[PDB]
């Protein structure tokens, strides 16, 4: 067990094998953002939730610090639960939405007024990736970075189809690590 | 009172071009669109220089039809002043000025305005204001690429920095008028009057305005000539003899690939290098 | 075949929602046998409720169903009465909308008072409600033809 | 109660809609339609839609047919198709094979003008070759079976149990909810309205003192459909390149 502090403000509150993190730990970045989770060698590694600045839980399953396989991303009326490669999503995946901004304007059909069930969609999409990055170091096109995401394609060519409404925060976030996050319903909207 | 003075375009004029052509909102609504530019020039509370009409944004409750003014933060994006109202003679709403933070963080999303000005836009990508931000970043964009004029009509006033229009300036020909080598840009790009040939074409060699024509026959001899904007579906110009026009209507969407925002970016640790417990040295 | 009498009170009137309340009704599989849109007065909303005028908060009752024009209602169904009840849900507002969250009272009411709606309880209540507000609509003429009764109603008549 | 939509009333309402055609296309069609519909022998032809251009000679389409049937519990019409690029001569718009309709499913874009261009395909490296005119048929089929609005219990089945007309049709009783309108292949009495569609896809204004109704698809965003109740007069109309939208679900 250890508590570790670094000169860039950020905090380390786990476990530490061999003068490097292992096993549970709780990392606070400068920026804000929390990493509640499983490391090896110092570095993430197995199952963690990472709550980021924007206030959304990202969960999956890391990999040398990459979130790599089926990762899902949450925000107050939205999912994405989709492949990750070398941390940028890449392969299938499922969007799943709310329609949060007119829940309180009346419905259009008289059907919606009363059903129990509300006005989510759930769309197959897939990321894509330039073909040589990707791999794994040891040219290629590069990876597409933060601001651009130069290289990174988005195809959906089937129909949306309904989906149980979503909830924020996820209860496999909880407790929530970092604040001003808000919370969401569809009896109660954006709060 | 007496009614204050202001400038103007030949709005029915511009109906008949629009008709002609065979774009913007037929010619009833020209009809309505005048009137209510002259209700609103016409008003002494509100000292207007000019008006002009820059078109209607479709949305699921509601509408948006929107005039341009410019009273007699006040340069660059926000020369102008823009006023919005659900229907023609309704009460009129001032948009907010626009601040280059909405106008990027808008231009990552694709949405659908609602109708009603007091709605919230996005969750995760966040939209700092609500929908009239939205759509005044909206106005902000489609203005910076598609309100045009004619060559040659205006020429750039070095001292004052605004335009000069010109009173020899003579137009082709209405099927001439149909070529992107006709028209130039009257906005700041957010050099000026540059001609629509020199846009971004769109992927494949394609030019980024394509023509519309009056008749399917060359050999009228009066008929209009205009672009259609391919990058902001809805967005026209168009002449015919003397009289000229640029409109949008449409939904406010872009036409470009759209690739929704990933997940950002998760922070990284500290470099273990340079933390790590040192020891005496052994037996 | 059950008829009940129901109501459209004024907050729901003036909420701009009298139309979509009526097609639910009919989407329920009730049938409006007849509609009306009347402004009621203070003697008569009295005598509407004239079983209530001890109770304490019976003027600020009659003072909200006066303050706007209502929607009278005579619905019909095979056992209308009680499931009309179990559509406007129950009488207070929060406690509707906490149990039944998509029920008409949770929907359209704010207040223990503005609840948008008021049906009948039971079907004398209910034929009575009717009789006051529809005269012209004959109610079961079968059962009020006793052979007996009818030489009663004589003696009252004369 | 109409018998058929009107054309001029149609533009009228829909022009608000910016679904507008030019004028000399607005004569000609006033000319050319009736033309045609007599001499391919039908008992109905309208003006579908209006598909946009690279080079400026946008398609105008129009739709006809004879009679409409109850088969397997679907109302079929036995549409037939008309193109044209100057509202005058009208040339037929052929069916196309299915095998074909997945290849003219996958080219996107604005269609080029051009009735004898054809694009390419590529798989396994086999090339083909679709001609323009079976892309303009396939987005027209799917626009068509996605949309085809008429108001509720607005046709009937008679006793050859054929769809005709109701004559004695009164109204939408409630016109700005997506239960008064239907799909023209549902039958009569099926109880299938545009409520049962993917929830979100349609959009409906309707101005409740003058008794317009207009419903706009926001999955086909071009789809305009209007109802005037005062009157009971109805009509669609299609105006845009036919693309289908699929990033809906991030634009509601």
């Amino acid at each position: 067990r250890g508590v570790m502090v670094f000169p860039d403000g950020g905090t380390y509150v786990g476990e530490f094998v061999a003068d490097k993190f292992e096993g549970q730990g709780q990392y606070r970045y400068p920026d804000g953002s929390v990493y509640t989770g499983s490391w090896a060698a110092g570095q993430k590694h197995g199952p963690g939730v990472y709550w980021d600045t924007a206030r959304g839980c990202l969960r999956g399953e890391w990999k040398k610090g990459l979130l790599v396989g089926k990762g899902t991303y949450e925000q107050p009326a939205l999912r994405f639960e989709g492949e990750f490669v070398r941390g940028m999503p890449a392969g299938t995946a499922t969007y799943t939405l709310t329609g949060h901004r007119t829940l309180d304007m009346p419905c259009f059909a008289a059907q919606h007024i009363q059903a129990e069930e509300g006005p989510t969609l759930a769309l197959p999409c897939a990321y894509g990736i330039p073909p040589g990055s990707g791999d794994e170091p040891q040219d290629k096109p590069p990876l597409p970075a933060h601001p651009k995401y130069e290289g990174l394609t988005f195809t959906a060519e089937q129909l949306p189809g309904a989906a149980p409404d979503t909830v924020f925060p996820p209860e496999e976030g909880k407790p929530v690590p970092i604040t001003a996050v808000p919370a969401f319903s569809v009896s109660t909207g954006l709060v | 009172d007496p009614p204050n003075e202001f400038e103007a375009e030949n709005m029915l004029g511009a109906a008949a071009v629009l008709d002609c052509l065979g774009v913007g909102l037929g010619r009833e609504l020209g009809v309505n669109i005048a009137l209510a530019a002259k209700r609103i020039g016409e008003d002494p509370k509100l000292a207007v220089r000019s008006v002009r009409f820059f078109g209607k944004f479709l949305g699921l409750y509601s509408d948006y039809f929107v005039f341009e003014v410019a009273f007699k933060p006040g340069k660059g994006a926000n020369k102008f002043t823009y006023l919005v109202c659900s229907s023609l003679g309704g009460p009129l709403t001032r948009l907010p000025d626009v601040t280059p933070a909405q106008v990027k963080a808008s231009r990552r999303i694709k949405k659908l305005l609602t109708g009603r000005l007091t709605s919230h836009v996005s969750t995760y990508p966040a939209f700092p204001g609500n929908e009239a931000n939205y759509l005044r970043a909206l106005i902000a964009r489609i203005s910076a690429a598609t309100v045009v004029a004619p060559s040659d009509l205006f020429s750039l006033n070095d001292e004052t920095g605004e335009l000069e229009r010109a009173e020899d300036w003579e137009p082709p020909a209405g099927r001439e008028m149909a070529a992107p080598t006709a028209w130039v840009h009257v906005r700041p790009h957010l050099d000026l009057l540059a001609a629509l040939e020199e846009d971004a074409q769109l992927p494949g060699e394609q030019a980024a305005w394509t023509p519309i024509y009056s008749s399917a026959s060359e050999a009228v001899k009066t008929q209009a000539g205009g672009l259609r904007s391919l990058v902001w579906p809805g967005a026209v110009c168009g002449g015919r003899g003397s009289e000229w026009t640029c409109v949008y209507v449409g939904w406010g969407v872009k036409n470009a690939p759209f690739v929704p925002l990933p997940p950002p970016p998760v922070a990284q640790e500290f470099a273990w290098g340079e933390v790590e417990t040192q020891e005496l040295e052994l037996k | 075949l059950e008829k009940t009498f129901a109501l459209i009170k004024p907050d729901a009137v003036r909420a701009g929602k009298a139309q979509e309340i009526m097609q639910l009704i009919e989407l329920n599989g009730f049938t409006i046998i007849a509609k009306q849109k009347l402004q009621l007065t203070r003697a008569r909303a009295e005598e509407f409720y004239g079983e209530h005028k001890g109770k304490e908060f019976f003027p600020k009752l009659v003072n909200f169903m006066t303050s706007g024009p209502i929607w009278a209602l005579v619905l019909a169904k095979p056992g209308a009465i009680l499931a009309w009840r179990a559509l406007m849900g129950p009488t207070n507002v929060f406690k509707a909308r906490a149990e039944q969250p998509k029920c008409l009272r949770a929907l359209y009411g704010t207040d223990g008072t503005q609840n948008a709606t008021h049906g009948s309880d039971s079907p004398i209540s209910a034929a009575r409600e009717i009789k006051f507000f529809f005269p012209t609509l004959s109610g079961d003429p079968t059962i009020y033809a006793e052979p007996t009764a009818a030489a009663e109603y004589i003696t009252k008549r004369i | 109660v109409q018998l058929e939509p009107n054309i001029t009333l149609v533009l009228k309402h829909l022009a608000s809609c910016g679904a507008v055609v030019s004028a000399e296309q607005q004569a000609a069609l006033d000319h050319s339609i009736p033309i045609k519909r007599i001499e391919a022998g039908l008992r109905s032809l309208t003006l579908w839609g209006r598909l946009t251009t690279l080079n400026g000679k946008d398609y105008l389409v129009a739709e006809g047919y004879n009679v409409a049937s109850s088969k397997e519990g679907a109302a079929v019409y036995e549409t037939k198709y008309f193109y044209s690029q100057d509202g005058a001569r009208w040339s037929d718009l052929q069916p196309v094979d299915s095998e074909t309709a997945t290849r003219c499913a996958r080219i996107k874009g604005m269609l080029s003008g051009d009735p004898a261009k054809n694009y390419e395909l590529e798989e396994k490296p086999l090339v083909f070759q679709i001609p323009e005119l079976a892309v303009l048929r396939c987005r027209v089929d799917a626009i068509a079976t996605a949309t085809s609005v008429i108001p509720t219990d607005s046709t009937i089945l008679n006793a050859a149990s054929q769809v005709v007309p109701n004559r004695l049709f009164a109204g939408a009783a409630y016109p700005e909810k997506l239960e008064s309108y239907q799909h023209r292949f549902s039958l009569p009495g099926s109880g299938v309205t545009l409520s049962q569609d993917l929830r979100g896809t349609w959009a409906v204004q309707y101005d409740a003192f003058k008794g317009v109704a207009q419903v706009r698809s926001l999955l086909f965003p071009g789809y305009f459909f209007y109802y005037a109740a005062n009157e009971l007069t109805w009509g669609s109309l299609y105006v845009g390149d036919g693309l289908r939208n699929n990033d809906l679900i991030f634009m509601l």
